[PDB]
């Protein structure tokens, strides 16, 4: 399976853009008061699924 | 401005949603969206060393008001090497008049 | 006021570092020359 | 032994022909005397402050949830294999232009009462990456054993290890001399190593 | 210590290759229920009971001791029963501190029975944060100024003492000298009031020294009371009413026997 | 900032043995450096030979 | 005169069993004097000098004798994905050496 | 696996996985490659080159 | 799974070990040079 | 004969964990010497 | 054989932590020498 | 042997006996 030659292996990009946008979310959970904003990329990366 | 359901029946102040609202516009251009004059950074950085809350804006107008009161030169924005001569000329040895 | 002068200190540094960090030069091991002076001298006599 | 702390590779400075017989080889010291001076400026050239540091290691944290049945075949009387990872060491201050052992300690959660037998046996089986004869340590003593009585000397014995790849594999052991190590947790790991920048 | 559930201490000398010789009161044979007496040691299976802070107390208020493990990187302990059973390791997400000096080591004004540790002294007040053996962060606050500053480890002819000579159970600070004395009332989270002095004491302070003194409460109030040593007596000051001192009484040592530096005196409940 | 300079490159390239004549063929180093941000000009670089 | 000697810093936290003490300081500059080893990472917590040892005279040295008495620094913590959130103040404890 | 239930179980898990989790960042796969790219990932600090 | 990584990795070692095992050569006892220095020079004067 | 070896000196005070004893001391002479 | 390797000597009293100790000792004679 | 104090004023009348420790070695 680790190596099936298959295109499941999307599976990475998947993951990778969570990584993306979990790691804004992160930052927006410092205290911010510009706390929605850039968040805005957290949204547009949700809406890209 | 970041007008939101939450209520929680909260008082909140025109005042101070018109500020936070005029900071997320400041914000909007600071970071590069729609276009806006984003001031050269010194401004921005002014922004958000001081408009970016009362208190700190209101700080900064203080010091502006201020003719002297307690600024204090003790150590100050000019600058040249003869300041850290200066310096040197303090912390060597025993002050004298030399 | 203060911490702009915190600030104002501070890139001080960093602008006498510009000069300062090559000053740092490679200064060597602490107390090494008093044994080295052994070796240094068993080398100019070998020269004898 | 130059190398092994240099570690700058293979390149060798002593030379053959140092003896000849027509000239009978008079000048075979004097050569030496050269290469030897030569690698003294290397030496206080490279040796250089090297960054130190030390951590500890739960060998249970380590290996995750097959500790149980780990711990309990090492209950069991039998020698058993083990592993260290370097890049999980190395999950710390993970910048520096080199990474290399220095040295460790280990110690368990005795329970044996006022002078019973701590008995045991480790090694590693390997640095695989580096670069028997006495790279093994019996351990005894309890608290941080060293498996050696010393205080950070600069001699003759040492650890196993000193200079080790930080990747280490491992064989590990408690000799039974018919005696119960049951009632025990997890080892803990004084691991001890240097970098440069 | 105790460990058996005893209410009194087994004698236990105990040491790195250590004994474990748990030397304990027995009953007499004969004579009243009172009669007592100590009988054979006994060493069991234990600890690794080196380098460790290894250390005698419950600290979890678990009725059983819980003996340290603070070494180097390694911190917990193991638990031992009145059966012996020393427990397997416990490890519990721990989190002691640096120790930096063991020297003003807080205990009690946490709580009864919770103590916990807070190096401490003039201006400023470190916080514990010890439950049943666990903590939240620990924390910085101070009582105000004006307050009277205790302050600890000065060997000039003096004492200090965590002890409640007020006998509230509360172990209030006390400074002691050869004239005078002083105790801050308790005020628990972050703070003491100004402190009292008591009065009803005093010795030739040219001639004192610190220590050759004892503390322990004995008129049985929680008010601790006061023994100095005499180079044929023993002179007790006890406590008018947590308030101040009467008139010392006047022991006599044992024949012959004089007390110096090497003597040490205690007391337990024989 | 950006500073610039222009070592002549002066070419001696006689045909005959001596190089006196130092022109017939020639070069010319030209070379810039930006102000590093903390105050340390680049070492700069040749922008053409 | 006045000049450095030497310097070892400590962090107090309430901390567990074989955790990550984990740290790095150097000064970026003693502007006033006179990279390679001039930091020192830190995981004892108290009195930490990042280098068992006890004022040798050698080789293994603080990245920092005989500096100006002025420095600058940067310093960091080592995030191996623990807590740290407790914290509290550093104390330092700066050695230093002057002319009558 | 077959040994157990669950150890059986947790095999048919994988063996059923097109992928969720294999996320490989070790392999059966290798070559000394891998101890080479582990040596490069592991020297210094992380850069392009 | 991260277990037959465990399994993996471990005859990974065995497998390099196999080369290491000469590697790891007859590594002499450690800055035994450092003092070794002095008896080498001075067999080295010796042969003058 | 008679003469100094050495000499420490110290101070009641706790002035904290950390806190700032500071001091200076010397002889203005040892007016007898040699 | 036998011989006078050293010796150490002690005094019981709580004199106090400043308090003075003033005490000389010497062999008149270790009669047997050699 | 002969011992002494000096006498500076001090407790004196408090004292009792010394201890020794004495050290030495033996041809077998």
């Amino acid at each position: 399976a680790a190596s099936d030659p298959i295109h499941y292996r999307k599976a990475v990009f998947n993951f990778l853009t969570k990584n993306i946008i979990d790691q804004g979310d992160m930052e927006y959970r410092k205290l911010q008061p510009s706390a929605r904003t850039l968040a805005r990329l957290s949204y547009s990366t949700a809406s890209s699924l | 401005l970041l007008d939101t359901q939450v209520s929680a029946k909260v008082i909140t102040s025109r005042l101070s949603l018109v500020t936070q609202s005029v900071q997320q516009y400041i914000n909007r251009i600071a970071l590069n969206l729609e276009p806006g004059l984003s001031i050269n950074q010194q401004e921005a950085t002014d922004w958000e060393e001081f408009a970016n809350r009362y208190g700190y804006w209101a700080a900064n107008q203080q010091l502006r008001m201020f003719p002297e009161i307690y600024v204090d030169p003790t150590l100050r924005l000019t600058k040249t090497e003869f300041f850290f001569q200066l310096e040197s000329a303090l912390n060597q040895g025993k002050l004298t008049d030399d | 006021s203060i911490s702009p002068r915190g600030l104002m200190k501070q890139r001080y540094q960093r602008v006498v570092t510009a000069r300062n960090a090559s000053k740092m030069n490679f200064k060597v091991p602490n107390y090494r020359f008093e044994p080295m002076l052994n070796r240094s001298k068993s080398g100019v006599e070998t020269l004898i | 032994s130059l190398l092994y702390e240099l570690n700058l590779g293979e390149q060798s400075f002593v030379g053959g022909g140092g003896w000849n017989d027509l000239y009978q080889g008079l000048m075979a010291g004097e050569t030496l005397k050269l290469a030897l001076m030569r690698m003294e400026r290397v030496y206080v050239e490279q040796n250089s402050r090297r960054q130190e540091i030390t951590k500890t290691i739960s060998l249970k944290a380590l290996l995750g949830e097959s500790w149980p049945a780990e711990l309990n075949k090492l209950k069991q009387k039998t020698p058993i294999n083990f592993n260290l990872e370097e890049q999980i060491f190395v999950e710390d201050y993970q910048e520096l232009y080199q990474r290399r052992i220095k040295s460790v300690s280990v110690s368990l959660p005795m329970l044996v009462g006022p002078y019973e037998d701590v008995c045991a046996q480790l090694t590693q089986t390997s640095s695989s990456y580096s670069t028997q004869p006495n790279q093994q340590i019996s351990l005894s003593t309890g608290v941080n054993d060293s498996g050696l009585f010393m205080l950070n000397f600069d001699d003759e014995r040492f650890l196993p290890f000193e200079g080790s790849g930080v990747d280490s594999s491992w064989r590990l052991q408690f000799t039974n001399l018919k005696q119960n190590l049951d009632s025990l947790n997890d080892v803990i790991l004084h691991v001890k190593y240097t970098a440069a920048i | 210590i105790d460990l058996y559930g005893e209410g009194t201490p087994g004698i236990l000398y105990q040491e790195t290759p250590g004994a474990w010789w748990y030397k304990s009161p027995q009953r007499q044979i004969g004579g009243d229920s009172n009669a007592v007496t100590y009988g054979a040691m006994k060493a069991l299976p234990k600890i690794p009971r080196l380098q460790e802070g290894a250390t005698l107390m419950d600290i979890n208020g678990d009725g059983r001791l819980d003996w340290v493990i603070t070494s180097a990187g390694v911190r917990g302990f193991h638990s031992i029963h009145s059966t012996g059973e020393w427990t397997h390791f416990t490890p519990l997400n721990t989190l002691p501190t640096e120790y930096f000096h063991p020297k003003a080591q807080l205990a009690d004004l946490v709580g009864a029975g919770l103590s916990d540790l807070v190096l401490i002294g003039p201006k400023s007040v470190r916080l514990y944060a010890n439950q049943q053996g666990n903590w939240a962060p620990a924390q910085d606050v101070t009582q105000a100024e004006n307050v009277s500053l205790p302050v600890i480890g000065i060997d000039s002819r003096q004492l200090v003492a965590f002890a409640d000579m007020l006998g509230s159970g509360q172990q209030h600070l006390v400074e002691i000298t050869a004239d005078s004395v002083k105790c801050w009332p308790n005020m628990g989270h972050g703070r003491f009031g100004q402190p009292l002095t008591l009065e009803g004491f005093s010795q030739p302070q040219t001639s004192f020294n610190p220590d050759r003194v004892f503390l322990a409460d004995i008129d049985g109030s929680g008010t601790n009371d006061i023994i100095y040593a005499h180079s044929e007596c023993l002179e007790i000051y006890l406590n008018e009413s947590g308030n101040r001192f009467s008139k010392p009484i006047s022991l006599l040592l044992p024949d012959g026997v004089n007390f110096d530096n090497t003597c040490q005196l205690q007391a337990a409940d024989i | 900032l950006y500073i610039s300079w222009f070592e002549v490159a002066e070419e001696k390239e006689t045909d005959s043995d001596g190089n006196i004549i130092v022109s017939g063929r020639y070069r010319t180093k030209i070379r810039l450096a930006h102000l590093g941000f903390d105050g340390v000009w680049s070492s700069g670089t040749t922008l053409r030979e």
